[PDB]
RNA sequence: GGGAGACUGGAAUUCCUGGUGUAGCGGUGGAAUGCGCAGAUAUCAGGAGGAACACCGGUGGCGAAGGCGGGUCUCUGGGCAGUAACUGACGCUGAGGAGCGAAAGCGUGGGGAGCGAACAGGAUUAGAUACCCUGGUAGUCCACGCCGUAAACGGUGGGUACUAGGUGUGGGUUUCCUUGGGAUCCGUGCCGUAGCUAACGCAUUAAGUACCCCGCCUGGGGAGUACGGCCGCAAGGCUAAAACUCAAAGGAAUUGACGGGGGCCCGCACAAGCGGCGGAGCAUGUGGAUUAAUUCGAUGCAACGCGAAGAACCUUACCUGGGUUUGACAUGCACAGGACGCCGGCAGAGAUGUCGGUUCCCUUGUGGCCUGUGUGCAGGUGGUGCAUGGCUGUCGUCAGCUCGUGUCGUGAGAUGUUGGGUUAAGUCCCGCAACGAGCGCAACCCUUGUCUCAUGUUGCCAGCACGUUAUGGUGGGGACUCGUGAGAGACUGCCGGGGUCAACUCGGAGGAAGGUGGGGAUGACGUCAAGUCAUCAUGCCCCUUAUGUCCAGGGCUUCACACAUGCUACAAUGGCCGGUACAAAGGGCUGCGAUGCCGUGAGGUGGAGCGAAUCCUUUCAAAGCCGGUCUCAGUUCGGAUCGGGGUCUGCAACUCGACCCCGUGAAGUCGGAGUCGCUAGUAAUCGCAGAUCAGCAACGCUGCGGUGAAUACGUUCCCG
RNA sequence: CGGCCAACUACGUGCCAGCAGCCGCGGUAAUACGUAGGGUCCGAGCGUUGUCCGGAAUUACUGGGCGUAAAGAGCUCGUA
């Protein structure tokens, strides 16, 4: 389905409990394989710890660390003529939810609280105020893109 | 070509008229390359005729050997060519060029044979001449002194077509020995053909 | 190479129906081993005589042993001096009775295992093989009613060292299609230098008949 | 821009002096030597000096050929046309001969900006005596001479006459319209007949048709080399062999393959993701080393959980030993037979031997039966897949592969099958010296997705009745399933737009489903001397007193290693205990085996009931959910290993079975270079059944269902 | 007694021993090596070697060539 053009997606149902597309899909990305219940125990008790922690709405706490964490510009590794071009490029609302729902759900396995919802709930609330590792991959993710700013051009 | 003598109880072995005198020149295989090896295919030049002196020159194209052999039979038998002769002789001196092949051929006295060589020998032994002598120089093949030979007999013509391409009467186009040869062979065809209408 | 299934065992679902015909629990293992020592008791007589077909139809422990042939007269000599010796043979080595129906195929040339029979037993008698075929591309056509014919002939052909594989054909002999009714044969010639298998495919038409 | 001489012009590069002015400039695929920070590169003003002539300027002019382009002046060469005034064949060619003759090179004397062999450093690289970079001498320039060579090429000696044309452009004369057109002589290109040619091509500027003179060729190397001579300051040029050796070396075109060639396309090919392998332990297989034997096969992709869908004995092909001869097994001869063969007893590892009971069925000649003694002979998992058949893999489920008849070509061959668009596709349309066919692709078939009709037990249970313990359990019922038969339904069929008004593509409706709905089965012509003489069959060769055959024991399981595919892990999305909910498919006769009882548990005792929509595999699962505990640790993670104790299968678990109980408790903290799989019910994870099988090395293989994601911007890059 | 070039089968050695005018035959099924049968061609002879002409239009007077196959002097002027 690529070399033949855009292949259509999947459609996603959104959350039962809090009712986003962003919470189904951070569910979707936590999920260790085969345990979909499991994912949204993790999400959903997480989540519910960030409500302890903030007191307020989790998803709008949820869509500020996933704004905090998102990048605009992401570097490729195109390489013209014996010598490999880091090359920045636009990133897609798509590509840009992906990444970071995806670097938050990594990043929060790397880090060292004892469950996984301790986990996921510390970097949501870390990625909130910016304090995440996450939060500095972002910035290292720019500061490639901003380095290489020369080589952009190709158009491409 | 082999494996020719059989007996079948089919329905036929299609025997008819025109039994013709026909002669099969030479035969390579003729091979080509294709992604992962060679097609063989087979080359069959085929000289028909009778002995009259009208000659065909067949080419046969087929992946087998008697395939090749009868499609340069219907190609011949497609593309006859009428030679002009004297008695069981040729008339004048020529020299046929089918692009490198050269072939002259030259008459002479009646008893001497024909004496060419064997793809000449094969379109001569065809037609309707017994006593003439050719000589194939240059071009050391099969096909194309076949084919200069065909090309050095359409540089032949009648003593009378000379005698009416400048508006003479013969005696007057020809000479005379050969005029006697004329008599000579006329009468036999008088001899031999009544006795054949008896 | 030509990785070709065998086509009456490609539609024996559908057109070609199956040659043996019985219904078996539990006794099915002793059913194969009569089956097998059966047609290996008819293989060598009757292949002198021109055997196509043996089917055997299994009733209540009787046995009907049927076979298609293309000379009732050389399967049938003095009657039953030829026909009951081998039956009776049959009645002895299988621990049954045996009802031996024999029967004549309308043509050969357009059974494919007879024009396979004819073909090697030609091909052993060391005629031009593609005198061999292309004499039986020849007959095998016309005949009745068949629209396409297929041989192939690999081995010491001619008692050459190479094994050449041979391959002529007339009409229309689509494999991939399952409406075919083809007829399929391959019997194998035995030549002093070797054996020449001699494939022989025959389509006889579109026709379903469902 | 024919040549020579003389005088002179500007733009640009470099250096120089002087301003303005600061830390980089230069260079590259990416860099570094290098020039700078003492004032560079940059910019402005002035000066020197040399060489080359932007634009005009090109398929154009001139010259015999080399060759010739800033300008002007001076001296000089040739060509063309027009008139026909003159001479009156004075023409053509030209062996030797003299002259001219690019570039490089040579001599003597000047000149020396840019470029630059050699020559350095830098870089690249395995290594660069190379390409690329920085510098750089002879040279390139002028004067005067040498040299005499070039793909000095139109690869075509000079002269002359003739042989259909069409269209450009250069020089000049004239008839007509009145610059346009015509006609003409000379020039230079592109296309084209006839003719020619081996073919490509040439084709009035011939490679055509003919005449005149000259040069030159006689297979490829050896070799344009030696010897000798001539010229030259030298480098070298010119003239020019032989021995010897090869069976060829060549020309043009054709079909393929190939390219670090071009174009257009596709595929988990990359990208975007997800999960792995490679490190640890084990399970299997292979290499290697061992061995009495480690049977034999299969080594890129396409060998290595592969022949094996089941190695304790058997299997079994191997080894030590014990036996054996018409043999373990057939059948044809002779020859004797009368029972063969059996069920035992004994000796033996067992094969086997020796004793004990039974002794034939037809007939009169033998047959059914064997043993002998021989005879042909059987038997070989002995050899050759480079003698084969059959079966199979692979390129690739890729879109291709051909043929007939016609035409084109001396021929191999081409054409068709190329072109324009389109397709999952040589699918399909429109063109076209082709017109058609065939094997493929598609379709026919199975399964999955919806409904209709038929349909009632062993299957369902709504509406009824009866159960009480336990449930369709039971009378009953066709309503729902479901089971299996027949049938409808997807066709770009219906509407909108692009389409050449063609194919086909973008959206919409209806519909369970939308555009080959999903998955199968289906492998074209051939390739690879691919695999297999061990499934079988088989040609030829070999053994026949063993390379046959019978048995016991051993081996195929050995182990300092190395590879390969898998499984369990390294923990908290987890472990352990308790409670609880949901499958699909399958399997079953000397089989599957329930309640009950005995065990802790493998299991034992027992046999209900079933050849099975019924009985049994428990009403079937596990991951799931609810709850408790564990608190990040070499641990309540991990189970290898080792000890004790058992059960079952089998004549027999030592070498070598699985399972259970108690203890024991190792490596292992997500794994270097590298690399693999996968695009939706997929990946990932979770159990279940089956074949082979007495038992199992099953973590394998084949299937069944459960829960169930992420990503695909797009063809630049790697692979086919 | 491969092909040219009239005339073929078995046995024996299986890249050996050998053959051959050129093309080329021998790697355990050679019509090409050696022996046998058999055939063919010649015949008091039949093969080999050497030397010459032929085929060779391959030194082309009769009877060849020079765009790319060997082959047009680098280009002119001009004596015989």
């Amino acid at each position: 389905m690529p070399r033949k053009g855009p292949a259509p997606k999947r459609p996603l149902v959104n959350d039962p409990v809090y009712g986003s597309q962003l919470v189904t899909q951070l569910v979707n990305k936590v999920l260790l394989e085969g345990k979909k219940s499991l994912a949204e125990r993790i999400v959903y008790g997480a989540l519910e710890q960030a409500r302890e922690k903030t007191g307020t709405d989790p998803v709008v706490t949820l869509k500020r660390a996933l704004d905090n964490v998102k990048p605009a510009l992401e570097v490729r590794s195109r390489r013209v003529g014996g010598a490999t071009y880091q090359v920045p490029v636009e990133v897609r609302p798509d590509r840009s939810t992906t990444l970071a729902l995806r670097w938050l759900v990594n990043f929060s396995r790397q880090r060292r609280e004892k469950t996984m919802v301790e986990r996921l709930a510390n970097e949501i609330l870390d990625a909130s105020n910016g304090l995440g590792a996450s939060v500095k991959r972002r910035e290292d993710t720019h500061k490639m893109a901003e380095a290489n700013r020369a080589f952009a051009h190709y158009r491409w | 070509r082999g494996r020719r003598d059989d007996r079948g109880g089919r329905g036929r072995d299609g025997g008819d008229k025109s039994n013709y005198i026909e002669r099969v020149v030479s035969i390579n295989r003729v091979s080509k390359v294709v992604k992962g090896g060679r097609r063989f295919s087979f080359t069959a030049l085929v000289i028909v005729g009778d002995g009259k002196g009208m000659v065909g020159v067949g080419y046969g194209k087929a992946k087998e050997v008697p395939a090749a052999i009868a499609k340069g039979v219907e190609e011949a038998r497609k593309n006859f060519f009428r030679v002009p002769l004297i008695g069981s002789t040729i008339t004048h001196p020529v020299q046929g060029e089918a692009a490198a092949g050269v072939v002259m051929l030259r008459p002479a006295s009646p008893g001497t044979g024909v004496i060419a060589g064997g793809a000449a020998r094969a379109v001569l032994e065809c037609a309707g001449v017994h006593d003439i002598l050719a000589k194939s120089l240059g071009s050391d093949n099969a096909i194309n002194v076949v084919h200069a030979t065909v090309a050095a007999l359409k540089l032949l013509q009648r003593p009378e077509e000379v005698a009416a391409r400048r508006g003479l009467p013969i005696e007057d186009v020809a000479p005379a020995g050969m005029l006697k040869a004329r008599r000579e062979s006329e009468a036999l065809a008088a001899a031999a053909a009544r006795e054949g209408s008896a | 190479m030509g990785q070709k299934i065998n086509p009456h065992g490609f539609r024996l679902g559908i057109t070609t129906e199956w040659k043996s015909r019985w219904y078996a629990d539990k006794q099915y293992k002793d059913y194969v081993k009569e089956d097998v020592a059966i047609r290996k008791l008819l293989a060598t007589g009757l292949e002198r005589a021109g055997i196509a077909d043996v089917e055997i139809e299994r009733t209540r422990d009787r046995v009907r042993v049927d076979i298609h042939t293309a000379r009732p007269g050389i399967v049938i000599g003095r009657r039953g001096t030829e026909a009951d010796r081998i039956r009776a043979d049959l009645e002895k080595l299988t621990g049954k009775q045996v009802q031996l129906n024999i029967l004549e195929v309308k043509n050969p040339e357009s059974q494919a295992q007879l024009v396979a029979q004819g073909v090697a037993e030609q091909l052993s008698n060391r005629v031009a093989f593609r005198r061999a075929m292309r004499k039986a591309i020849q007959s095998a056509m016309r005949q009745p009613n068949v629209k396409g014919i297929r041989v192939q002939c690999s081995g010491r052909l001619g008692g050459a060292e190479m094994s050449r594989s041979e391959f002529y054909r007339e009409g229309r002999v689509p494999l991939h299609t399952l409406r075919a009714d083809i007829d399929y044969g391959l019997y194998e010639a035995k030549t002093t230098f070797g054996r020449i298998g001699v494939k022989v495919w025959i389509y006889k038409g579109d026709i379903v008949g469902g």
